[PDB]
């Protein structure tokens, strides 16, 4: 059940709630108060999904979908079968995600490490909450949230996107996509870099960090360093998700026409708005 | 059709790859053990991979993994319950015994070396010609513990030469000797350095180094563990 | 809160790090550039040296040539007017030959030939830059992992601009050089192919793109959380596991019931990332060549 070095770390303490009541493990898994909360919310949520599947009349995972209340309900409670289940499942999911993060904090405390992981995960939760809570509340209806279904969630992405034309033209979406693409690039490189040093040409000695710096400086004239790359990946991926949330919190609220037309303010600036030639004259 | 062949092949490739990735990640800490040190009955469905061998530079030998796994140190903990899966209470002082969040690993009792075989980390006063180049210079500042008391004064910065970065503050105690504090566990303010992890009376406790101008992997682990462990074990005297 | 390790509190500097020699021809290395106090709050202050070399030069020159061919055409589309140039910057586009020219190089300058010339300079800039990722690792006796990962990105690129057009039978299938126009191409490609959301490789590609943000978030955060135990010194932790690597692994084991090692995480990383363009390239390559309509394909399950 334990890794060969694990026992020295398995001491009492670090919990946030309940002293030592839940201060124990199950196999590899730490429990704690929030381990217990997580189980409760997740199990309720799954049971409610299964019920929803029975009412929907199917057990196929490709088919089961849980839709929010229709727009006519606004921000009220819908009858269980007409969107209410979606509403309780959404409370459960948030319960589970937040509980998961708080459990991670308890683990950090036990291990004497920094809180970076749960804090990073908090960005993912916030993006989720943007789509299902913040944006719908701002727009006046639960029905604007995405449905819980493997394929139907993708219908929502398409319909929402095309409601504003080609979603590519959301400027905040462009920044977001850029952080995503740059992240994947940096992950490839950090991975490759470390492995190329740890696993040199056949028969050579392991290279050093100096060789990593050297390699990169040689290639592009800069190296961010080893602290920097881990700061970088954290920043890039957290920023991707920040601008993802931003790009949606603004859609259907402060801007609701075709995103392509937002770009017109630049073209219609007095000093060149009227000059002929080019594409727009 | 070809697309179907391609997607179906890709899923097989992906299972293999997850298998490869999971086995690669079992080159340390395995085989699993019971709470007493002995191989566990249940090892999981993934086998250990064939060993691989790292040639270490500067004649320091090799590392072969997986291989015989040993703590190489006493562990001052005892069971608190009759069944599997509960915490193990420290039998002594967990700061001194190096357990819990005060834990250290028994790494090589030599210093990390740079690409040229020189010591990776030196005190700045012996690194030609390193200097503080931005931010508040901590050298000279009084060092405050989380009991809000002074425990010493910063007498130098230990620097990572090849990465030109600050790693430790060297801190002089009331008795003339020094201790390394990890850079990541101090707050440099304008009129002091603050250490949240430690109360002032725990500073004498920081593991000392054996040669005053170098530090070994082993000693670094002992220093960092001790200081981190303070967050849990010094909390009765805090006040943050 | 206490110190977080996002920005350094104190910067230190010493002699310029000229770097490891190994088999590197030092004749071809610059000297340092300036030190950026700004950059050094976050990463390294030192700029340079870089490594020149013939391929370096060829790649760099060919790269500029590409950029300049697109730019000349932009100016020309602006009717040489600077104020129109800035105004319609994102609207300019250098387009490939029309279908009727098939794969021939006949196409007139203003009507496809300039796109081909730019594509030529791009083809040589990129491949020669690839040779560069290989040779620079070689000269230092390192594994070829970077050149190996770069090949995945190259694959998608190649498929978009070169392999697919050739297979489709015409350069008009390729991607225009322009900010807004490359987006429009992207949106039309999907529309014309029955919506890429039904392309199983588009789905996987998304999983790995999102996966990379998840993983780099996880890894980046984990290393900074254990940087107080020297965690970021990843190679020495590989060679001689410390309390950093152990607390790292145990965090994840306690959280989700399994964990990585200091070396193995970097293998999850490299593969999460390269799988993005790997699956992506396959998804695109099959589009129009073997599958016309992904929705249709998906109805027959294949
Ligand atoms: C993947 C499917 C589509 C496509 C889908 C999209 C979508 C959707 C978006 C982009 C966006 C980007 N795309 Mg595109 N992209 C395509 C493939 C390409 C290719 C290529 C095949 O070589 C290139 C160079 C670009 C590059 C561009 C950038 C302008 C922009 C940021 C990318 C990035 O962060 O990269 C990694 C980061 C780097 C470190 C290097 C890149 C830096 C930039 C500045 C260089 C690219 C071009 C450069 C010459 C810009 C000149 C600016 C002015 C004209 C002077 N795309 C293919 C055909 N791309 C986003 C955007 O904001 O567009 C406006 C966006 O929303
Ligand atoms: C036709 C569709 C439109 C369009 C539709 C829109 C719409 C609509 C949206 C996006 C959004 C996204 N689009 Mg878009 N967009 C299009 C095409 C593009 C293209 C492209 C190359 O063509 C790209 C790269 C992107 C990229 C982007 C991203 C910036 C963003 C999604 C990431 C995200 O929000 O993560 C955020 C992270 C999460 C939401 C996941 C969090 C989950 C956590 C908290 C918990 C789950 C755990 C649990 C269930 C696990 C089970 C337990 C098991 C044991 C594992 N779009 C086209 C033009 N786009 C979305 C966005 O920005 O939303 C904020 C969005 O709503
Ligand atoms: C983020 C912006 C958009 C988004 C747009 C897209 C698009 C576009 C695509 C997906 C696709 C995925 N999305 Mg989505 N979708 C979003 C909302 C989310 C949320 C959420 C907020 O809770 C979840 C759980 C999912 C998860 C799903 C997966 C089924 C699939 C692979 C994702 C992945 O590898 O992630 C990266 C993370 C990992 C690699 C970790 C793995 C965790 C996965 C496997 C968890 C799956 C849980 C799922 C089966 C729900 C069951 C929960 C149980 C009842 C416990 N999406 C919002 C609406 N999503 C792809 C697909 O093919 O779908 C058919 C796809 O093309
Ligand atoms: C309306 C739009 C369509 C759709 C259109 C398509 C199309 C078309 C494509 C994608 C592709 C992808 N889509 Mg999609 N996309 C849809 C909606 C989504 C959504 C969503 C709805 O939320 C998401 C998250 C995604 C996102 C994704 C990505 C996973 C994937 C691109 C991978 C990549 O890293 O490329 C970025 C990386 C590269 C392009 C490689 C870079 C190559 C190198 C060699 C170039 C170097 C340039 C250098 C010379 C420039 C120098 C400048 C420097 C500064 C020096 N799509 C909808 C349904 N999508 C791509 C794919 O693979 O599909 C299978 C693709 O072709
Ligand atoms: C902020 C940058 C990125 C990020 C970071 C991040 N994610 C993280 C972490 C961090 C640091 C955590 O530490 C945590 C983790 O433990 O990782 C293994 C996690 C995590 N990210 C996960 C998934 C995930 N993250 C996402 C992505 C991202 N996470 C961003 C890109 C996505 C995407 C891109 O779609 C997914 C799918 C999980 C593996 C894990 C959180 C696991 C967890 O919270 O478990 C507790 C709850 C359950 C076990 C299940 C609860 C079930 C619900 C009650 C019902 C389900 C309802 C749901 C809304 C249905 C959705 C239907 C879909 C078809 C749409
Ligand atoms: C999943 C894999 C991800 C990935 C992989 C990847 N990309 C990589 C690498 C790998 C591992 C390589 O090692 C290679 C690299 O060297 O990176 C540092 C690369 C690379 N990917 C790059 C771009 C890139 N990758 C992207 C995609 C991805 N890369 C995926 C997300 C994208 C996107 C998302 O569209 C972009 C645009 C480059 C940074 C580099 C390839 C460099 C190259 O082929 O250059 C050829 C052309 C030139 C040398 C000159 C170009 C013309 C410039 C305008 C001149 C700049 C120089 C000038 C003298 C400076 C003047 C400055 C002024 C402009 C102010
Ligand atoms: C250097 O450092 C590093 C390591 O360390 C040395 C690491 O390992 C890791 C960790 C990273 C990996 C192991 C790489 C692989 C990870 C991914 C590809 C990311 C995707 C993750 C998954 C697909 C796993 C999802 C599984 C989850 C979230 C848990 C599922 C388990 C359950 C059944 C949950 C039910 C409820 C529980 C367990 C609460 C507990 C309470 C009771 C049981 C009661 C990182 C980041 C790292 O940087
Ligand atoms: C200020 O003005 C000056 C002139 C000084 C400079 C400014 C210039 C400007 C403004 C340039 C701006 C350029 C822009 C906006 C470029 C945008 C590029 C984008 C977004 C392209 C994205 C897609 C690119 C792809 C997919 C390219 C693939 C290319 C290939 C695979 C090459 C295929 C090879 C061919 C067809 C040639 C065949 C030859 C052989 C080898 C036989
Ligand atoms: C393998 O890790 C990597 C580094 O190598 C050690 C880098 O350094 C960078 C490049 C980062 C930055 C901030 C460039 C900015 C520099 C200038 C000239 C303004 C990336 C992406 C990376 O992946
Ligand atoms: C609300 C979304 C639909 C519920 C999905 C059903 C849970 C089973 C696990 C999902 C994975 C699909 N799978 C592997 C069974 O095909
Ligand atoms: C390569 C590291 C530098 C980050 C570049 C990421 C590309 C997107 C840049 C947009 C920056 C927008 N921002 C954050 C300044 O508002
Ligand atoms: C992504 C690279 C650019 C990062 C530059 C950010 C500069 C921030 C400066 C904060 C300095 C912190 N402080 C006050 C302790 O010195
Ligand atoms: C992608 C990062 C690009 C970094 C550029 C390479 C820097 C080389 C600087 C050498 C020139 C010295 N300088 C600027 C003082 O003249
Ligand atoms: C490094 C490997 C990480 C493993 C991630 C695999 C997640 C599978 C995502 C499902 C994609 C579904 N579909 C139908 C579009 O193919
Ligand atoms: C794609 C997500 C599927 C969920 C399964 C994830 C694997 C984690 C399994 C942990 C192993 C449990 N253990 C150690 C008790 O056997
Ligand atoms: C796509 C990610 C898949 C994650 C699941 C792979 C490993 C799950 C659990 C591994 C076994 C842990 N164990 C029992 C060896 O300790
Ligand atoms: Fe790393």
């Amino acid at each position: 059940a334990l890794l060969s070095f694990e026992r020295k770390y398995r001491v009492p303490g670090g919990t946030l709630v309940g002293g030592n009541l839940f201060d124990f493990w199950v196999g590899p898994f730490y429990v704690g108060f929030f381990g217990v909360a997580t189980f409760f919310f997740a199990a309720l949520g799954i049971i409610l999904i299964a019920w929803s599947a029975v009412l929907q009349g199917t057990w196929n995972p490709q088919l089961i979908s849980v839709y929010p209340p229709a727009l006519e309900y606004g921000l009220g409670g819908a009858p269980l079968a007409k969107g209410g289940l979606w509403q309780i499942i959404t409370i459960c999911a948030t319960g589970a995600f937040v509980s998961w993060a708080l459990r991670e904090v308890e683990i950090c405390r036990k291990l004497g490490i920094g809180y970076h992981i749960p804090f990073a995960f908090a960005f993912a939760i916030l993006a989720y909450l943007t789509l299902v809570l913040f944006r719908p509340v701002m727009m006046g209806a639960w029905g604007y949230a995405f449905p819980y279904g493997i394929w139907t969630h993708l219908d929502w992405v398409s319909n929402t996107g095309y409601t504003y034309g080609n979603f590519h033209y959301n400027p905040a979406h462009m920044i977001a996509i850029s952080f995503f693409f740059t992240n994947a690039l940096a992950l490839a490189l950090h991975g490759a870099l470390v492995l190329s040093a740890a696993n040199p040409e056949k028969g050579k000695e392991m290279r050093t960090p100096d060789h990593e710096d050297t390699f990169f400086r040689d290639l592009v004239g800069y190296s961010i360093g080893t602290l920097g790359i881990h700061r970088l990946g954290l920043l890039l991926s957290l920023s991707a998700v920040f601008f993802s949330a931003l790009c949606m919190i603004i859609t259907g609220t402060i801007w609701f026409d075709q995103w392509v037309d937002w770009w017109q303010w630049w073209v219609k600036l007095p000093w060149w708005a009227n000059i002929p030639g080019g594409i727009n004259g | 059709d070809l697309a179907s062949l391609a997607i179906y092949s890709f899923w097989i490739f992906l299972a293999g790859l997850i298998y490869y990735l999971q086995t690669e990640n079992m080159r340390e800490g395995y085989p699993l053990e019971n709470e007493d040190g002995t191989p566990a009955a249940n090892q999981g469905p993934f086998p250990l991979p064939k060993p691989k061998t790292f040639i270490l530079p500067h004649g320091r030998g090799t590392l072969t993994v997986p291989g015989p796994e040993s703590e190489d140190r006493p562990i001052a903990l005892a069971r608190t319950a009759v069944s599997e899966g509960f915490p193990h209470a420290p039998t002594g002082d967990p700061m001194k015994d190096g357990v819990g969040p005060a834990s250290w690993v028994a790494r090589r009792d030599l210093p990390e070396l740079d690409g040229h075989g020189h010591n990776k980390i030196k005190p700045m006063k012996a690194a030609a010609g390193f200097h503080v180049s931005a931010g508040k210079n901590p050298i000279g500042l009084p060092v405050r513990g989380c009991d809000l008391e002074i425990a010493g004064k910063v007498v130098d910065i230990w620097v990572d030469i090849p990465e030109q970065m600050a790693r430790f503050l060297e801190v002089e105690l009331k008795d003339g000797s020094t201790r390394l504090l990890p850079m990541q566990m101090v707050k440099v303010q304008s009129n002091r350095v603050h250490v949240n992890a430690l109360s002032s009376d725990l500073f004498a406790g920081i593991p000392t180094i054996k040669s005053p101008t170098e530090v070994t992997l082993l000693e670094e682990d002992k220093i960092c563990g001790y200081v981190a462990g303070g967050l849990m074990y010094a909390a009765p005297k805090r006040k943050s | 809160a206490e110190y977080q390790n996002i920005f350094s509190q104190v910067q230190v500097r010493g002699p310029a790090d000229l770097g490891m020699t190994e088999d590197v021809n030092l004749a071809n290395r610059s000297g340092v550039g300036p030190f950026s106090t700004l950059l050094g709050w976050f990463g390294n202050a030192q700029l340079g040296p870089i490594y020149l070399g013939s391929l370096g030069v060829l790649s760099l020159f060919s790269g500029l040539m590409w950029f300049f061919t697109i730019g000349i055409w932009f100016w020309y589309q602006a009717g040489w007017n600077p104020a129109v140039f800035l105004r319609d910057l994102f609207f300019f586009s250098l387009e490939p030959p029309a279908p009727e020219y098939g794969l021939s190089f006949a196409a007139p300058l203003k009507e496809g030939g300039l796109w081909l010339i730019a594509s030529f300079f791009m083809f040589v800039a990129v491949w020669s830059w690839w040779g560069r990722t290989y040779l620079r690792a070689q000269a230092l006796g390192m594994g070829k992992h970077t050149a190996w990962a770069f090949l995945s990105a190259i694959w998608l690129w190649m498929v978009l601009g070169f392999i697919r057009p050739i297979l489709m039978g015409s350069w008009s299938e390729a991607v225009p050089y322009g900010i807004f126009s490359h987006l429009d191409w992207t949106n039309n490609f999907s529309l014309v192919h029955g919506n890429l959301f039904y392309n199983p490789f588009h789905g996987l590609s998304i999983a790995f793109l999102y996966g990379s943000a998840l993983l780099f978030a996880m890894h980046g955060a984990t290393i900074l959380a254990v940087s107080r135990f020297g965690g970021e010194r990843e190679l020495e932790q590989i060679a001689d596991r410390g309390t950093a690597a152990e607390r790292a692994a145990l965090f994840w084991r306690w959280t989700m019931g399994f964990n990585a090692t200091m070396e193995g995480i970097h293998r999850w990383a490299i593969w999460m990332a390269v799988l993005v363009t790997l699956t992506g390239g396959i998804g695109i390559l099959l589009s129009g060549t073997v599958v016309d309509n992904w929705y249709v394909w998906g109805q027959n399950h294949g």
